[PDB]
């Protein structure tokens, strides 16, 4: 019918959502699918210049109520459905990003071309909003912190990438790599989310 | 391979390049042997390993042997003023071995 | 200057990348030479698909895509050269064709000279592989 | 017992064996097992005095190469081995990564490494709706000069598929190759007993000296390569087996060389029809190039002189290699998982391609009069087809990009064009060349537009080149003198 | 209970029941102008070109009246195919879409079959433990077709077989002392090569084929096809192979190859128009 | 039902059979004639986002029949077997559209049988999921078992087995 | 009981005596010279540390070796041509 | 989004353990924080009560929370006291109880498994009971209550359910599947009732 490239767009959805499922490989959203969202786009153009001409054709024509109403339904039945898809697709896309934003505010700000131009301001944006949260009043929480809850006060962590020195709230951590630390986990979760320390 | 006169099934027995597994395989008068019967030693004597797949029959023996064979030029004579390639009915893929 | 701009290489389905070490560090690789037109060629086509779909609504067919066609009617972007056998013909990415100049009406408000890239339309023919421009722009 | 396993001049030996309950339809005939059993006594009535025969009752099995079907005809890999598939499937060289782990001691011979890597993946088989089938498994032939290591080649693949036979094309017969019907002692019934074709079912089979068959014998193969299925009419029987399996044949030209001066026909003696079965037909040749020479001496010299046992391992763990056990599951698993299908813009791309590889062949033969020996056909298409499948499948891909078509077609031509484009009127020739170092002098150049001017194809030029005495330059614009 | 499944179509018997509204639609088709190339073009949809010997395969399909003549006289009424030509011209898809379309179908190969295993084996019965003959594989396909493909590859005394079947339609045995004259009323689609690898155009259609002409006159028709290579055919062939290979099943996904479980036993037993 | 649920938008299409009732002028754009109209009493198949509402719309424009999916061979086999059916072969996303088919037509025979078959195979997806592997140094069944499971299943058992693992992860750590 | 090994050796002295064979295999000759005879060197040196019992290939089991190969590929050569290959192989034979 | 999928509608162990680890617990100090009649700094803590800790007595057992306890026990300044039902008499008594009585959970406490697991592993030397059989008394209860919960999943219709005696983490372990199949047998029931 008129869904069918609807139908296919919600179909690499359902991949990319268990694609990124899949543990936590944090996988980048796989590039926007262009060619795919233009034909759908160009399909409802067509729909509703039928609608159009169907329309101007009912006022000057001598048309019965029955099929100026029945096809002029199912045009907007097929645009309804398209409409669906198109929102499913963008509404799974935007939850991933939402997901990665959240995550990754303690992780990275990050290839960037598989979003689309709304796509990429969308999460410039978001990344403001999230750091406005953390300010407003939640400015004693760290918001974006780790959801794990604090078992252990103190932990030990093996340095993955030399970072040279790097200055903690009271004294110093020298960075060098391949050396263990003893320090509490407090004061090194933003390096061990980033992937400068390894061990728990 | 051959059907056993006893239990009336296909078995597989060795032949010269088998017996003489880790040994020495001696061929006297080598450019007299039929072209089909002397190309069937080229597995055997540069992989080492005879591959059998007759009858039902699918297995790779093993022939680690070292053939030393004696030839004779064509027309009975070497001809020193010719190649070596022209001089035996040998070809180049039992030459190089 | 020429010799400090940003080195931008067009990704051939929809991107514009960026790309950005001795005596003869200034030395361009071969892969530099194999691609000097393919980029051209490219951000040509992206042009022609943002304004001559949107324009004009007749599609660009890669030139390898005329061969078993007989007497179609096709829309070439490619580039206008002359062959090692002296007669004038279009380079594509996807091949190059033979082009009968002959009865052609060109656009008289340009420039048309060799290695400028060129919209020619007309008819190909299996005959002898020749695609008989009537249009060229 | 293992092949490498038996003692000296002795033939292997069998050993009845029993499984029970939860052991049994665990292993499938050619596998390699390890078992823990118990080596047990029973006194079978069927010739000395209170003799016992002997066997064993098994109490573990631990092959390698998955239970009955592969992974019992479905996915039984751990979380983590899967885990680790998938991130070896993103690597961006992974295609190198596989071409570089064929046959590590084989120098050179990446072409063949590619296609052998295509040959292990394999296509995508799809069954239509009005009931024919495609198959897609490839075959690969390997033509060429003696000691260019096709024999080294194809033992490996023996090795590294995780369903393989190796059988010479001497010591091979039609029933022995596909089914051989055999007559039960007992009960006075035939049966069939599966051959190779059977045996290496869902994998590859590797028929070395492939020229050497008998000429009744390569022909009981022309139906299993194809239409992947066995057929036997004998005995009472009719049946239509399966074996889907892909063909890795090594072959010789005849007088050993290839031999260049005669035809190309002349060296070949495959008929067309079965040369046509092969997706990818290599010809190798020595050479003779002592730049290359010197390299590949250096490097059988490491590999002598124990160098291979660390170079090897060390570039292993470095990430540039990977070990047999690990590339086994790898093809096992993206077998079992992915099959491709090509996209419309990758449809074209083949489209267009086969056009022009057959309107080359087709001035080829009409240019030199004789049909071919290698032939180019509709099933090339399908050929083309599959080595793209195989390589968008290698990386998991569930469709199939315009790169996967532009290697597999780079692929094509670099096997099967490069077999068919071998080449040897004669007066038309030395007029040319008469005329042409006469007029044109030594040290000069004369554009090619004037020399048509003149008059072709007009391989004379060509064959100047091959002379060095012109010297086409300015991209074919000009043909100057080099000084012969 | 024994229940017929047959036609390969995998719950439905040989015999498949008509109802009225089949009779009716079969009916209202058979009034078509051009039912013949509607019913021929529609037998191998994946096959490209072919049309004649699609028509061909058609009317062997439901072959012409068989007339029992007195005297003895016998009359055959089933055509008999034979396709020779060049490589890769689906010439074994064909019959292989015979070997699925027709009700009763075996398949056969030249290499891969005996003239004992096609006409009649003399075995010994297990339950009453006497002589007894089984039937080959060109008297299983009474009534039916057989689909010999690579037909040239047969050797000389196992061509005999198949020679006095398409003559007479009874194989006759005489071994073990048994006397019978078991029937094989199938009509023959063979599908063949020329003795070089191509056939050659510049030779009489006799020393292009390795078979006798006493064997060549039982075939109705001697189709010879021949792999051209032209330009626009070429372009059309790769275009609908194209399209035939990027063909997807109903309920299966972009990439997941196709498994086959054929569990569709979800019950055992019986539970004008132009297109 | 949840309107950007990609689950049930996949739900909705999916081709029913559903004969017409009226002559209708104009339609077919892709029903095999776009320009010419679709004639009364004709059976088609359409997307059930289409079917739905074109079944109660109007005498309805749209009769709908009975699908294969919930025939009496179907109802009999799930009847019989709950545990051992391939209920992926006969419908990826059976569930759901069965569920909408009982709203449709308040089909309280249909949801009696449905219900029950997803109790029976509820049990053996609870057993597969809780039973996880333990190295020494999958099961055959359970992967066979986990081929035939819906688009549905295949997430509660998703979702039951990692919490069955997280479970035993965190007690033997 | 016995299995030499090559690891004292000068694999620039075999590459090049290889190199050689092939280039005067290819032009002026028909003995077809093949990495199978780059390993013959190696097989026949090896051989030659057997037969003193040794446990590692010296450079005299090495000369040995490359000396008995081009021994025999030169006197397979037509006449014309073997006095030149036979000069132009002294070099490898240096010492007899 | 802001909650990760696996955090939807349900608590990972480490939560649970966290909700645990809050639970106050009876200790025997190593060290004594109980100011002289004859400087010091105090806990003064916000989500507890701190007058337990500064008035620790060595070896006089008082009460802090568990997550307080393992902080102390972290060095060897405290030493946790079992709970009284986790000695073998009691873990005896209700293994007993459970297969005397097929029908309903034994009256374990809720945290009884996550509390086992904890003391195990941090405080391994203070029971009075050999470790090695307390841990095979708390498996066989597990398995018979694993026994008894696989036998009522056999029960969910679409009104409710009583998993009365249930613990925090088996009941953490059910509830994606028990809450996601008695929703789908909701959907259909209510779907049925649309007259
Ligand atoms: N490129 C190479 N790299 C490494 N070893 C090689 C190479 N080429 C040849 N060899 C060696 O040379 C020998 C070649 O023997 P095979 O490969 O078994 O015979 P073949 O190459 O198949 O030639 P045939 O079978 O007589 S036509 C083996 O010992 C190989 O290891
Ligand atoms: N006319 C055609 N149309 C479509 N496909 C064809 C055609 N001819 C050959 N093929 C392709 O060639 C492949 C092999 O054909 P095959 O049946 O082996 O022919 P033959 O038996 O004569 O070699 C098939 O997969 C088929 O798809
Ligand atoms: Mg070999
Ligand atoms: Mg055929």
């Amino acid at each position: 019918m008129y869904g069918d490239l609807g139908n296919k767009l919600v179909l690499e959805a359902k991949r990319t959502k268990q694609l990124y499922a899949r543990s936590n490989q944090d996988v980048n959203l796989p590039m926007y699918h262009e060619d795919i969202i233009r034909n759908i786009l160009k399909e409802v153009s067509n729909l509703r210049k039928n609608t159009e001409y169907l329309k101007e054709q009912q006022q000057l024509g001598m048309l019965d109520d029955k099929v100026a109403k029945c096809q002029y339904f199912v045009t907007l039945l097929c645009m309804e459905r398209n409409k669906r898809c198109l929102l499913a697709y963008q509404r799974l896309r935007t939850d991933i990003l939402d997901s990665m934003a959240w995550n990754n505010n303690g992780l990275d700000l990050m290839d960037t071309n598989n979003l689309s131009h709304q796509e990429q301001e969308y999460l410039k944006e978001y990344c403001d909003l999230i750091t406005d949260l953390k300010s407003g009043d939640l400015v004693d929480i760290d918001l974006s912190g780790s959801l794990v809850p604090p078992s252990d006060v103190f932990i030990d962590v093996r340095v993955l990438k030399d970072a040279g020195e790097i200055q903690t709230e009271y004294g110093v951590f020298n960075l060098i790599k391949d050396s263990q630390f003893f320090v509490r986990q407090s004061d090194v979760e933003r390096l061990i989310q980033q992937g400068y320390l390894q061990k728990i | 391979v051959r059907k056993d006169p006893i239990t009336k099934e296909w078995t597989l027995e060795g032949g010269a390049l088998v017996l003489a597994d880790k040994g020495v395989c001696l061929i006297d008068e080598f450019d007299k042997m039929n072209d089909q019967d002397r190309t069937s030693i080229h597995e055997a004597m540069e992989q080492q390993s005879i591959s059998i797949s007759k009858a039902g029959i699918v297995t790779t023996l093993q022939a680690r042997c070292s053939i030393i064979a004696a030839a004779n030029p064509n027309g009975g004579r070497y001809n020193s003023t010719l190649p070596l390639a022209q001089n035996v009915s040998l070809t180049e893929p039992i030459l190089s071995r | 200057n020429a010799s400090q701009q940003q080195r931008f290489s067009y990704n051939p389905h929809k991107m514009q990348f960026i790309f950005v070490g001795g005596i003869a560090g200034f030395l361009p690789d071969i892969e530099d030479k194999v691609q000097m037109f393919l980029t051209r060629y490219y951000l040509t086509n992206d042009r022609v698909m943002r304004n001559e779909n949107f324009q004009n609504s007749m599609s660009i067919t890669p030139i390898k895509n005329l061969l078993g066609r007989d007497a179609q009617n096709f829309l070439l972007l490619g580039l206008l050269n002359k062959n090692f056998k002296g007669n004038w013909s279009l380079e594509d990415p996807s091949g190059s064709v033979e082009i009968d100049i002959s009865q052609t009406i060109p656009t008289q408000g340009h420039y048309y000279v060799p290695g400028c890239m060129v919209l020619v339309e007309g008819i190909y023919y299996s005959v002898g592989n020749k695609f008989h421009v009537t249009s060229m722009t | 017992e293992i092949p490498e396993l038996v003692p000296v001049g002795e033939m292997p030996r069998n050993l009845t064996m029993t499984c029970d309950r939860y052991l049994t339809n665990k292993v499938i005939p050619g596998t390699r097992v390890t078992i823990v059993g118990i080596y047990s006594i029973y006194n079978s009535k069927n010739s000395g005095v209170a003799i016992r025969t002997p066997y064993i009752k098994i109490l573990g099995i631990q092959s390698d190469v998955e239970t009955s079907s592969i992974w019992n005809s479905v996915t039984m890999f751990t979380e983590e081995e899967e885990e680790e598939f998938l991130q070896l499937s993103r690597n961006p060289k992974l295609y190198e990564i596989l071409t570089n782990s064929i046959a590590p001691s084989i120098f050179g011979n990446e072409d063949i490494k590619k296609a052998i890597v295509c040959l292990l993946m394999g296509g995508s088989k799809k069954i239509l709706p009005d009931g024919m089938r495609l198959r897609g498994d490839i075959n690969v032939l390997l033509l060429g000069d003696p000691g260019t290591a096709k024999s080294q080649l194809l033992k490996f693949v023996e090795k590294v598929s995780p369903i393989a036979v190796y059988t010479s094309g001497k010591g091979s017969s039609a029933a022995g190759l596909t089914a051989s019907v055999q007559r039960d002692p007992m009960t006075r019934e035939f049966y069939l007993e599966g051959g190779a074709m059977v045996l290496a079912d869902g994998g590859v089979v590797c028929i070395d000296e492939f020229d050497k068959m008998r000429d009744e014998d390569r022909v009981a193969i022309h139906e299993a390569m194809e239409q992947q299925t066995i057929s036997i009419a004998k005995a009472g029987i009719t049946t239509v087996l399966n074996s889907r399996t892909s063909v890795l044949a090594a072959a010789n030209p005849i007088y050993g060389r290839y031999d260049d001066l005669k035809s190309p026909g002349d060296n070949i003696d495959f008929q067309t029809t079965i040369l046509s079965r092969f997706d990818m037909i290599f010809i190798v040749k020595d050479d003779h190039n002592e730049e290359r020479d010197i390299s590949i001496a250096n490097h059988v010299i490491n590999i002598h002189t124990g160098n291979a046992n660390a170079m090897q391992n060390q570039q292993e763990e470095n990430g540039s290699e990977i070990s047999i056990e690990k590339m086994k599951r790898y093809i096992t698993y993206c077998r079992l998982k992915c099959a491709p299908r090509l996209s419309p813009q990758a449809a074209e791309k083949l489209s267009s391609n086969f056009v022009t590889i057959r309107k080359q062949l087709l001035i080829n033969e009409l240019e030199s009069t004789e049909r071919s020996s290698i032939p180019i056909t509709i099933r090339q298409l399908e050929a083309i087809i599959r080595i793209t499948e195989s390589l968008a499948k290698l990386e998991l891909s569930p469709i199939a990009q315009e790169r996967h078509v532009d290697e597999a077609i780079r692929l094509f031509q670099a096997s099967t064009m490069d077999a068919a484009s071998q080449d040897p009127s004669l007066s038309e020739i030395r007029r040319f060349e008469q005329e042409l170092k006469r007029r044109l002098p030594i040290g000069w150049s004369t554009s090619y537009q004037t020399l048509r001017r003149e008059f072709a194809l007009d391989k004379a030029l060509y064959a100047l080149e091959k002379h060095e005495t012109i010297q086409l330059r300015h991209q074919g614009q000009n043909i100057y003198r080099s000084g012969v | 209970t024994v229940y017929p499944l047959h036609a390969r179509s995998t719950g439905v018997a040989a015999r498949q029941m008509l109802t009225d509204f089949d009779i009716r639609n079969i009916n209202k088709l058979s009034k078509k102008k051009d039912i013949f190339d509607i019913l021929s073009q529609s037998l191998a949809p994946s096959i490209y070109g072919h049309d004649h010997i699609k028509k061909a395969i058609l009317l062997m399909l439901m072959g012409g009246v068989e007339k029992n003549l007195e005297n003895g006289s016998h009359l055959r009424g089933d055509i008999n195919i034979l396709m020779v030509g060049d490589p890769s011209t689906a010439k074994s898809q064909l019959l292989r879409f015979v070997l699925n379309t027709a009700s009763l179908a075996i398949a056969t190969t030249g290499r891969g079959s005996s003239g004992v295993g096609l006409t009649a084996a003399v075995t010994t019965d297990r339950e009453t433990g006497e002589r007894r003959l089984e039937a080959g594989a060109m008297v299983l396909a009474d009534r039916g077709v057989v689909c010999i493909d690579e037909f040239d590859k047969m050797t000389d005394v196992d061509r005999v077989a198949i020679h006095e079947v398409m003559e007479q339609q009874t194989v006759t045995i005489a071994k073990a002392g048994i006397h019978t004259t078991l029937n094989a009323r199938c009509s023959v689609i063979a599908a063949a090569n020329p003795v070089f690898g191509q056939y050659d155009v510049n030779r009489d259609p006799h020393q292009n084929i390795a078979l006798p002409d006493s064997l060549l006159s039982r075939f109705d028709l001697l189709f010879v096809v021949t792999d051209d290579i032209n330009e626009i055919r070429d372009r059309s062939i790769s275009e609908h192979v194209l399209r035939t290979h990027r063909y997807l099943p109903p309920g299966y996904l972009e990439g997941e190859p196709v498994r086959e479980r054929l569990n569709l036993s979800l019950a055992v037993g019986e539970d004008t128009e132009i297109p | 039902m949840g309107y950007y649920d990609i689950d049930d938008v996949l739900a909705d299409g999916t081709e029913f059979p559903c004969k017409f009732q009226y002559d209708i002028p104009g339609l077919g754009y892709l029903e095999n004639n776009p320009g010419r109209p679709i004639t009364k009493n004709t059976k088609l198949s359409l997307p059930l986002w289409l079917a739905r509402i074109l079944a109660i719309v109007g005498v309805p424009f749209v009769e709908l029949l009975p699908p294969d999916m919930f025939s009496t061979k179907v109802m009999n086999a799930i009847k019989t077997d709950p545990v051992a059916l391939d209920l992926h072969s006969i419908n990826s996303h059976f569930f759901s559209l069965a569920i909408k088919w009982i709203m449709l037509f308040s089909e309280k025979e249909l949801a009696n049988v449905v219900s029950e078959l997803l109790l029976q195979r509820a049990q053996e997806l609870n057993h597969h999921a809780s039973s996880l592997s333990i190295d020494l140094n999958t099961n055959i069944a359970t992967s066979t078992f986990l081929l035939k499971l819906e688009e549905m299943e295949k997430e509660i058992y998703k979702k039951s087995h990692e919490s069955y693992k997280d479970t035993k992860r965190w007690m033997f750590k | 009981k016995i299995y030499p090994k090559l690891h004292q050796m000068d694999m620039d002295k075999v590459s090049r005596v290889y190199a050689d064979l092939r280039r005067e295999s290819i032009s002026t000759g028909s003995f077809p010279i093949t990495v199978r005879h780059l390993e013959s060197i190696l097989r026949i040196a090896e051989s030659f540390a057997k037969m003193r019992l040794s446990e590692f290939v010296s450079s005299y089991d090495l000369d040995r070796a490359i000396k008995v190969v081009v021994d025999s590929f030169v006197d397979a050569q037509k006449v014309s041509v073997r006095r030149q290959l036979r000069r132009s192989f002294a070099i490898y034979t240096l010492g007899h | 989004m802001s909650l990760p999928a696996h955090l939807q509608q349900t608590f990972s162990p480490e939560e649970i353990q966290f909700i645990v680890e809050n639970e106050p617990i009876k200790i025997f100090p190593r060290i004594t924080t109980r100011q002289k009649i004859r400087n010091h700094t105090r806990w003064q803590l916000i989500t507890t009560d701190d007058k337990a800790l500064n008035n620790m007595v060595a070896m006089r057992s008082t009460e802090v929370v568990l997550w307080i306890a393992l902080l102390l026990k972290q060095q060897s300044k405290c030493s946790i006291v079992a709970p009284q039902w986790l000695t073998t008499k009691e873990l005896d008594r209700k293994i007993q109880y459970e297969k005397t009585h097929p029908d309903r959970f034994s009256e374990l406490p809720w945290n009884w498994l996550v509390l086992a697991r904890i003391l195990f592993n941090k405080a391994k030397d203070d029971f009075h009971d050999p470790i090695h059989e307390l841990r095979g008394k708390i498996q066989d209860l597990r398995e018979i209550r694993q026994i008894k919960v696989l036998k009522g999943l056999k029960y969910l219709n679409e009104s409710h359910l009583q998993l009365d005696n249930l613990s925090l983490l088996e009941i953490n372990e059910l509830r994606p599947f028990i809450t996601e199949i008695m929703d789908k047998l909701r959907e259909i029931h209510t779907a049925s009732l649309t007259a």
